[PDB]
């Protein structure tokens, strides 16, 4: 039972190494990146219209740092007047 | 009281006995 | 709120990226002129007839490579290779520039990579074929960034991480919008155990493209697992299943493992533990109805069947996993560990110790195998060998939080006697780890600490004995009460000593 408790503590930590099959990247997997020779650039410029706002709120919640404040302005050079 | 409630048989070592009380049928090839 | 699915990011994108990108019908103009032919890929498309028709009509190479991509989606790797080879034999590519031939060579490189991924065998041969195709593509057209991406992936597979990182640095200098470069860089950093940097790269890839294959959310869940925020990992995995409900059983496997971890470490009562464990078993069985030969699922089920005293079926599954997945050393180590655990009931101490040694040699990260090896050394009455092995393991792994190892070291040092200070240190560390893990502290450690402190500090020994008595409650024995009475007698606490003696 001591080894059973040790197994419960460790669980399946070192068995996640094989589960890295999703890390592999292949060009042919994406359906629309290949339909035209320049479809890669078309898809790369298709998401520039989208931003963080267009993301789903639950996926926005997944972006956790490992809100703007009114008194931090962005610098200018010509000003106004 | 959650600290004392969580202390039970599986933490004490009766985990194998607890799993033995759980019966389920699988579609094993072997 | 808005539903989180593939249709959400479809509706976010324009209809050009909705309908055109997922067309299963290919339009092929004929050599006679304005005549075209539409072939639906839902039906059983023959590779040879389609290639002959395309060669006869001399269609644009985009149609050939699109058909190759669809046959890749169909799994027809040999058919896609035939398409690429006959495309190289077609008149259009021969009369085109070297850029088209380089693109088709890179497609053949990706075909070799996909065959290697789908088979996990013949690595050297497919790697050499892919390297030759990529070298031909680079010689014909060195200006294509896809050749650099392929070079980086080739370096990553051959564990040439530095050169691949240099290639991805060059690609980032060229443009920062390359999603594949970010994914490859994150894969390399994860391989180099740089989890946080890969986590920022995964977040950047998710923000740039939520519909990119491979799924970044798998890596985000892995990083959350490394940062203990497994709840967000499970949430992201559920979102990934919503986006990718097909051919993504690995996400279900990770969800099942996370559920098992939550059941092990969070169940507040026996009934809740039983309910959660049965739910995890039912979910695992439901995942098994799609794939019944996945070795990791058999390895996970082996633990449950070992707990069910079904050692024979555990042996059968372990031998099957060893026969199939002998390439993966982790499965060999796990199977050897389970065989040693089975033989422990049979008390085959030599055989179990040998199996533990083989498991250690297969995968050094299996701490449980080494602890079982030490237990088998204790079983064969090899006290000195077990002590030397435990000291070696502790000095090599001073940062490891193996509480039971430190408890065993404290007990062994108390038996030795001369190493009492090391016993005090290890038992205090065991107590601290158990308190941090909210696990029931064994009173035997307190008894050993009191015995050691008898010659050093009677106050600390009495305090530890009182803590052990409070932990035991009604399980107090005659020896504990007698030692408490003697402690109070030496403390001149006549009343308390008399009560303890009574």
């Amino acid at each position: 039972r001591l080894l059973s408790a040790l197994f419960s503590k460790d669980n399946f930590r070192y068995l996640m190494n094989e589960t890295s099959d999703g890390l592999d990247v292949n060009y042919l997997r994406i359906p629309g990146i290949i339909e035209n020779e320049k479809s890669l650039g078309k898809l790369f410029s298709s998401y520039k219209n989208l931003a963080i706002e267009n993301l789903h709120p639950d996926d926005r919640l997944l972006l956790v740092d490992p809100s703007p404040v009114f008194f931090l302005r962005r610098p200018q050079y010509v000003s106004d007047g | 009281k959650l600290e004392s409630m969580v202390k039970s048989n599986y933490r004490n070592g009766g985990l194998d006995r607890i799993i033995s009380k759980i019966d389920f049928d699988f579609d094993l090839e072997l | 709120m808005s539903l989180l699915d593939q249709d959400y990011y479809l509706s976010a994108l324009p209809e050009d990226k909705r309908a055109e990108l997922v067309t299963l019908q290919l339009t092929i103009p004929l050599k006679s002129g304005d005549e075209v032919v539409t072939i639906d890929f839902n039906e059983d498309v023959d590779v040879s007839q389609l290639c002959v028709l395309l060669e006869s009509e001399n269609a644009r190479p985009d149609l050939w490579l699109s058909a190759a991509k669809v046959f890749v989606s169909k799994g027809n790797i040999a058919g896609s290779q035939e398409i690429i080879r006959k495309a190289l034999q077609s008149n259009v590519i021969l009369d085109s520039s070297a850029s088209v031939t380089s693109l088709f060579h890179n497609f053949s490189f990706w075909l070799s990579l996909m065959e290697y991924v789908s088979t996990n065998s013949r690595e050297d041969q497919f790697l050499e074929y892919a390297s030759n195709s990529l070298q031909a593509s680079n010689s014909l057209d060195s200006g294509l960034i896809l050749n650099g991406i392929g070079n980086g992936v080739l370096y990553a597979k051959s564990r040439r991480y530095d050169e691949a990182l240099k290639e991805f640095d060059n690609l980032l200098k060229k443009k920062s919008t390359n999603i594949l470069a970010i994914l490859g860089k994150a894969q390399i950093l994860y391989k180099r155990q740089k989890y946080s940097q890969a986590l920022e790269l995964y977040q950047k890839a998710l923000t740039i493209n939520p519909l990119i294959v491979p799924d970044p959310r798998l890596g985000i869940g892995l990083c959350f697992w490394h940062l203990n925020n497994k709840q967000l990992a499970e949430q992201a995995w559920h979102n990934s299943l919503k986006v990718h409900p097909q051919n993504n059983l690995n996400t279900k496997i990770l969800i099942c493992l996370a559920k098992f971890d939550y059941c092990f470490n969070e169940s507040k009562d026996d009934d809740e533990f039983t309910a959660l464990y049965r739910e995890s078993l039912e979910f695992l069985h439901s995942c098994l109805k799609e794939d019944a030969k996945h070795p990791l699922l058999l390895m996970v089920l082996a633990s449950y069947y070992f707990s069910k005293e079904d050692y024979e079926k555990v042996e059968k599954l372990c031998n099957l996993v060893l026969k199939e997945n002998s390439r993966n050393a982790a499965f060999v180590s796990a199977s050897h560990f389970w065989l040693a655990r089975v033989a422990y009931h049979k008390e085959d101490y030599v055989q179990a110790q040998k199996q533990f040694k083989q498991a250690e040699d297969s995968q050094n990260s299996n701490t449980l195998a080494k602890l079982g090896y030490a237990q088998c050394l204790i079983a064969r009455n090899e006290v000195g060998d077990a002590t030397i092995y435990l000291e070696k393991f502790f000095k090599e792994n001073q940062d490891s939080k193996s509480s039971e190892m430190m408890l065993l070291l404290g007990i062994i040092y108390s038996q030795s006697g001369k190493s009492y200070y090391k016993a005090i240190i290890f038992l205090e560390k065991y107590v601290a780890v158990c308190q941090e893990e909210n696990y029931p502290i064994l009173p035997e450690a307190y008894l050993v600490l009191s015995r050691v402190y008898e010659n050093k500090d009677l106050n600390v020994a009495l305090d530890y004995l009182m803590k052990a008595n409070d932990i035991l409650g009604d399980k107090a024995n005659v020896y504990v009460l007698n030692n408490l009475g003697i402690y109070h007698f030496f403390r001149n606490n006549v009343s308390q000593s008399s009560d303890f003696f009574a």
